[PDB]
RNA sequence: GCUUUACUGCAGGCUGUCGCUGAGGACUCUCACUCCGGGAGGAGGACACCGAUAGCCGGGCA
RNA sequence: ACUCGUACGGUCACUGAAUCCUGCCCAGUGCAGGUAUCUGAACACCUCGUACAAGAGGACGAAGGACCUGUCAACGGCGGG
RNA sequence: AAACAUCUCAGUAUCGGGAGGAACAGAAAACGCAAUGUGAUGUCGUUAGUAACCGCGAGUGAACGCGAUACAGCCCAAACC
């Protein structure tokens, strides 16, 4: 579906309504740092490692929407439930 | 002023330096050709032997023991295992290289009883250690009264019961704090967790 | 499954082993402190059971008496001679250095003083063939040039017994009689004609390797049968 | 031929036998070791902790 | 029990790296180390072996 | 162990005396060889990060793979129109 | 664990080596109710199924301290001779 790139909504920060910019969420990247990461090096062994041994599970055929709503003049961003979208395209 | 001790023991902190460096790539050439069990005149290492308790005296002997380095040589399972327990390569024991050393030695000499070890360095495929061995039995041991200790009868095996210096830190009980709860009074004691 | 056939031999047990005691002589050039003094003459010739060929005896001018890897047309009463400046006729051992090129060869070292290693068998033969003061090139048997060091000692002519391969047993107690001089199990059962717990062929309805016959290098034992690392296969091309 | 009673037939073998060490008809003859007391292979007397239950 | 391109692992093989290991991206040497030689000495040589680790293969096995 | 053995050897397999013979197929799988280029781990090396460290990235790149070739008395195949 | 791989059964069964009438431990490179505080070590009661672990599933699981029992502190190496 198309979708506008700005539009005017509810700010949850200003707590009034003001021009918003909608733009997907990019993945951050990890650190290899986290208290699962350490786990998984601590943990994994001789033999089967549990969970660790898993392997990535697959996919939905169509996913959500996943957005960043970035209020135009406070700066800053709010997230909204996502909906089922083959596909997501801006409007300018 | 400085011991002339300090100098041997100073020499050893580097092994691979200087001197000892070139006298190490010497030794161990004829090292290679001796024994399992070497008894030997003289500590390589005065100054740590005598820090060990040695002395130059009637009943105190010494022994260059020679062990193979790296992991358990381990057979593979012949029966049914569970992964975890299917492993082979990376099994190492947990009665470290200077404590095996010390036990071949002491069985070499079965009547003397281990007073304590160092090493002496190592080539790409063994370790070398001496070990301090003491007659129980000799009156010159029994009346000296910085020795005379270790000729008590509960002294008897005392290596293969880890009493030794070495065996005693191997399992774990050089901390009287903290990470010794399962280690102090005894491995054993505690349900063999530490 | 069960450990393959290959796998029981390692084992070295009797099914396996070849008998030893039952064997003549370790064939092996002697040991010269030098000079060259050393001539023998041969006393007799006898049959050696591990090779299936003839050896000679051969009591040397030391007292020494010794059975030796015999080249073909040796006879009793003949003089042979071991050394640097052993005379250049069939039987006599010398370094392949003061051995003139063209002339076959038998019983050679690989390393000087080794006692002999190639071509050993009924009728084989090296040939020398260049020369230098570094390296001595020879052609054993299979066709490979073999760099040797020249100082490496050697018998002159072709080994006895030559064309044993050319008369076919005919029958199975005459494999039977030969197999029971060598360390090897025999008769021979397929591995296709095996139970699958017995080996990588085993199994099926009917006959015929589970699998393409051609195995790795780095197969592990157990399962390294067949056309082992094959670098090609059949008679086509 | 039946591995049963037609087999038995051949079985005038001595093996095991009185042991020396410990009294037990149990010294094989033939490999010089006490199935027993374990006399011929060991200086300590052969025993294990399955021969009995094992809080017992 | 058996099979395999089932899941997960474990031996084994190949390969890189570190230790043993030294002198002057290709090279010489000799002193460790290995092997041949009764010995003298020869060959090989910082490689191979062995110890450690990494990638690939891996129903041979669990 | 083979081996008191050394390619006229002996290991691993297939077929199964003699006689007349044994066609076509290398795409897949297997094995083997080669390989500009691509892919390819860890150590050491470089950058960022951290008074250190974790961590991120880079350069280099072995076997192996991609890719090319050889091979069916190698697994096997020899149809519809 | 209602399958099962980590986990669990369990450092159990069993195996190898060895001591004593008891073993082992033991006079802090401790503790960390953080203190102007405690004061070798076992053990008992408790702390507590608490903290901690764990396909964060099933399960697993201490310590300091406290109340008790009993109490006991010392010898080398080296410096200088
Ligand atoms: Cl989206
Ligand atoms: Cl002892
Ligand atoms: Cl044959
Ligand atoms: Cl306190
Ligand atoms: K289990
Ligand atoms: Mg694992
Ligand atoms: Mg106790
Ligand atoms: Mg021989
Ligand atoms: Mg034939
Ligand atoms: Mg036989
Ligand atoms: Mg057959
Ligand atoms: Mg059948
Ligand atoms: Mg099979
Ligand atoms: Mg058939
Ligand atoms: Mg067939
Ligand atoms: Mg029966
Ligand atoms: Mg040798
Ligand atoms: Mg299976
Ligand atoms: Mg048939
Ligand atoms: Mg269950
Ligand atoms: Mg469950
Ligand atoms: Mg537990
Ligand atoms: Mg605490
Ligand atoms: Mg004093
Ligand atoms: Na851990
Ligand atoms: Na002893
Ligand atoms: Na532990
Ligand atoms: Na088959
Ligand atoms: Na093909
Ligand atoms: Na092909
Ligand atoms: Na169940
Ligand atoms: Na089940
Ligand atoms: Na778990
Ligand atoms: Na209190």
């Amino acid at each position: 579906m198309q979708m506008p790139r700005r539009f005017n909504t509810y700010c949850p920060h200003c707590n009034e309504h003001q021009e918003h910019e909608v733009e997907k969420v990019r993945s951050g990247r990890q650190t290899g740092m986290k208290w699962i990461d350490r786990q998984r090096e601590r943990n994994s062994g001789i033999g089967n490692d549990g969970k660790f041994s898993k392997v990535p599970g697959g996919d939905k055929p169509t996913k959500k929407t996943d957005l960043k709503y970035r209020c135009g003049e406070c700066g800053k961003a709010h997230l909204r439930e996502g909906w089922r979208a083959g596909r997501l395209e801006f409007q300018e | 002023a400085r011991s002339a001790y300090s100098y041997i023991r100073d020499a050893w902190e580097n092994p691979g330096d200087g001197q000892l460096a070139e006298l190490q790539w010497q030794r161990q050439q004829e090292w290679r050709n001796e024994g399992a069990v070497e008894r030997i005149e003289r500590p390589t290492r005065l100054d740590k032997a005598r820090s060990q308790g040695y002395k130059a005296k009637q009943g105190v002997i010494v022994a260059r023991v020679s062990v193979r380095k790296g992991s358990a040589r381990k057979r593979r399972h012949k029966a049914g295992r569970r992964s975890k327990r299917q492993g082979v390569t990376r099994i190492t024991r947990r009665k470290d290289i200077q404590r095996v050393a010390e036990e071949r030695a002491s069985r070499t000499f079965p009547n003397l009883r281990v007073l304590n070890s160092y090493s002496v360095g190592q080539d790409g495929r063994q370790k070398w250690h001496e070990v301090i061995l003491i007659d129980p039995n000799h009156p010159a041991i029994q009346n000296d009264d910085d020795l005379s200790w270790i000729c008590a009868d509960d002294q008897a095996d005392r290596v293969f019961r880890g009493l030794t210096g070495a065996g005693r830190r191997n399992r774990g009980l050089s901390g009287k704090g903290k990470g010794s709860e399962k280690t102090r009074p005894s491995l054993r004691s505690n349900g063999g967790k530490a | 499954g069960r450990r393959i056939q290959g796998q029981r031999r390692g084992r070295g047990t009797s099914t396996f082993r070849a008998p030893s005691h039952r064997y003549k002589a370790d064939l092996e050039h002697r040991k010269v402190e030098d000079g060259d003094v050393i001539a023998g003459t041969v006393v007799d010739i006898e049959h050696d059971p591990a090779r299936s060929a003839p050896v000679a005896a051969v009591e040397f001018e030391d007292g020494d008496r010794r059975l030796i890897l015999a080249p073909e047309g040796v006879g009793v009463g003949d003089e042979l001679q071991v050394g640097v400046s052993a005379e250049i006729a069939p039987g006599n051992t010398l370094p392949l250095a003061e051995i003139p090129e063209g002339v076959p060869v038998c019983n050679v070292e690989s390393s000087p003083g080794d006692g002999g290693k190639f071509a050993r068998a009924s009728g084989v033969n090296a040939q020398l063939l260049t020369h230098d003061r570094n390296v001595a090139v020879v052609k054993l048997p299979s066709g490979e040039m073999k760099r040797l060091d020249p100082q490496c000692r050697a018998t002159i002519g072709v080994v006895a017994g030559g064309g044993r391969t050319d008369k076919p047993f005919v029958k199975a107690g005459n494999k039977h009689h030969k197999m029971k001089a060598r360390g090897t199990k025999w008769p021979n059962v397929r591995g296709v004609a095996m139970n699958a717990v017995d080996h990588p062929f085993g199994g099926g309805g009917r006959q015929h390797p589970g699998k393409p016959k051609s195995i790795s290098r780095n197969a592990p034992p157990g399962r390294k049968v067949g056309d082992i690392a094959s670098k090609r296969t059949g008679r086509g091309g | 031929t039946g591995a049963g009673t037609p087999s038995q037939g051949k079985k005038n073998t001595t093996t095991h036998t009185k042991c020396r060490r410990c009294g037990e008809k149990s010294y094989h003859t033939k490999k010089k070791v006490c199935s027993s007391c374990g006399f011929g292979k060991s200086a300590k007397r052969r025993d294990y902790e399955w021969q009995s239950k094992a809080g017992e």
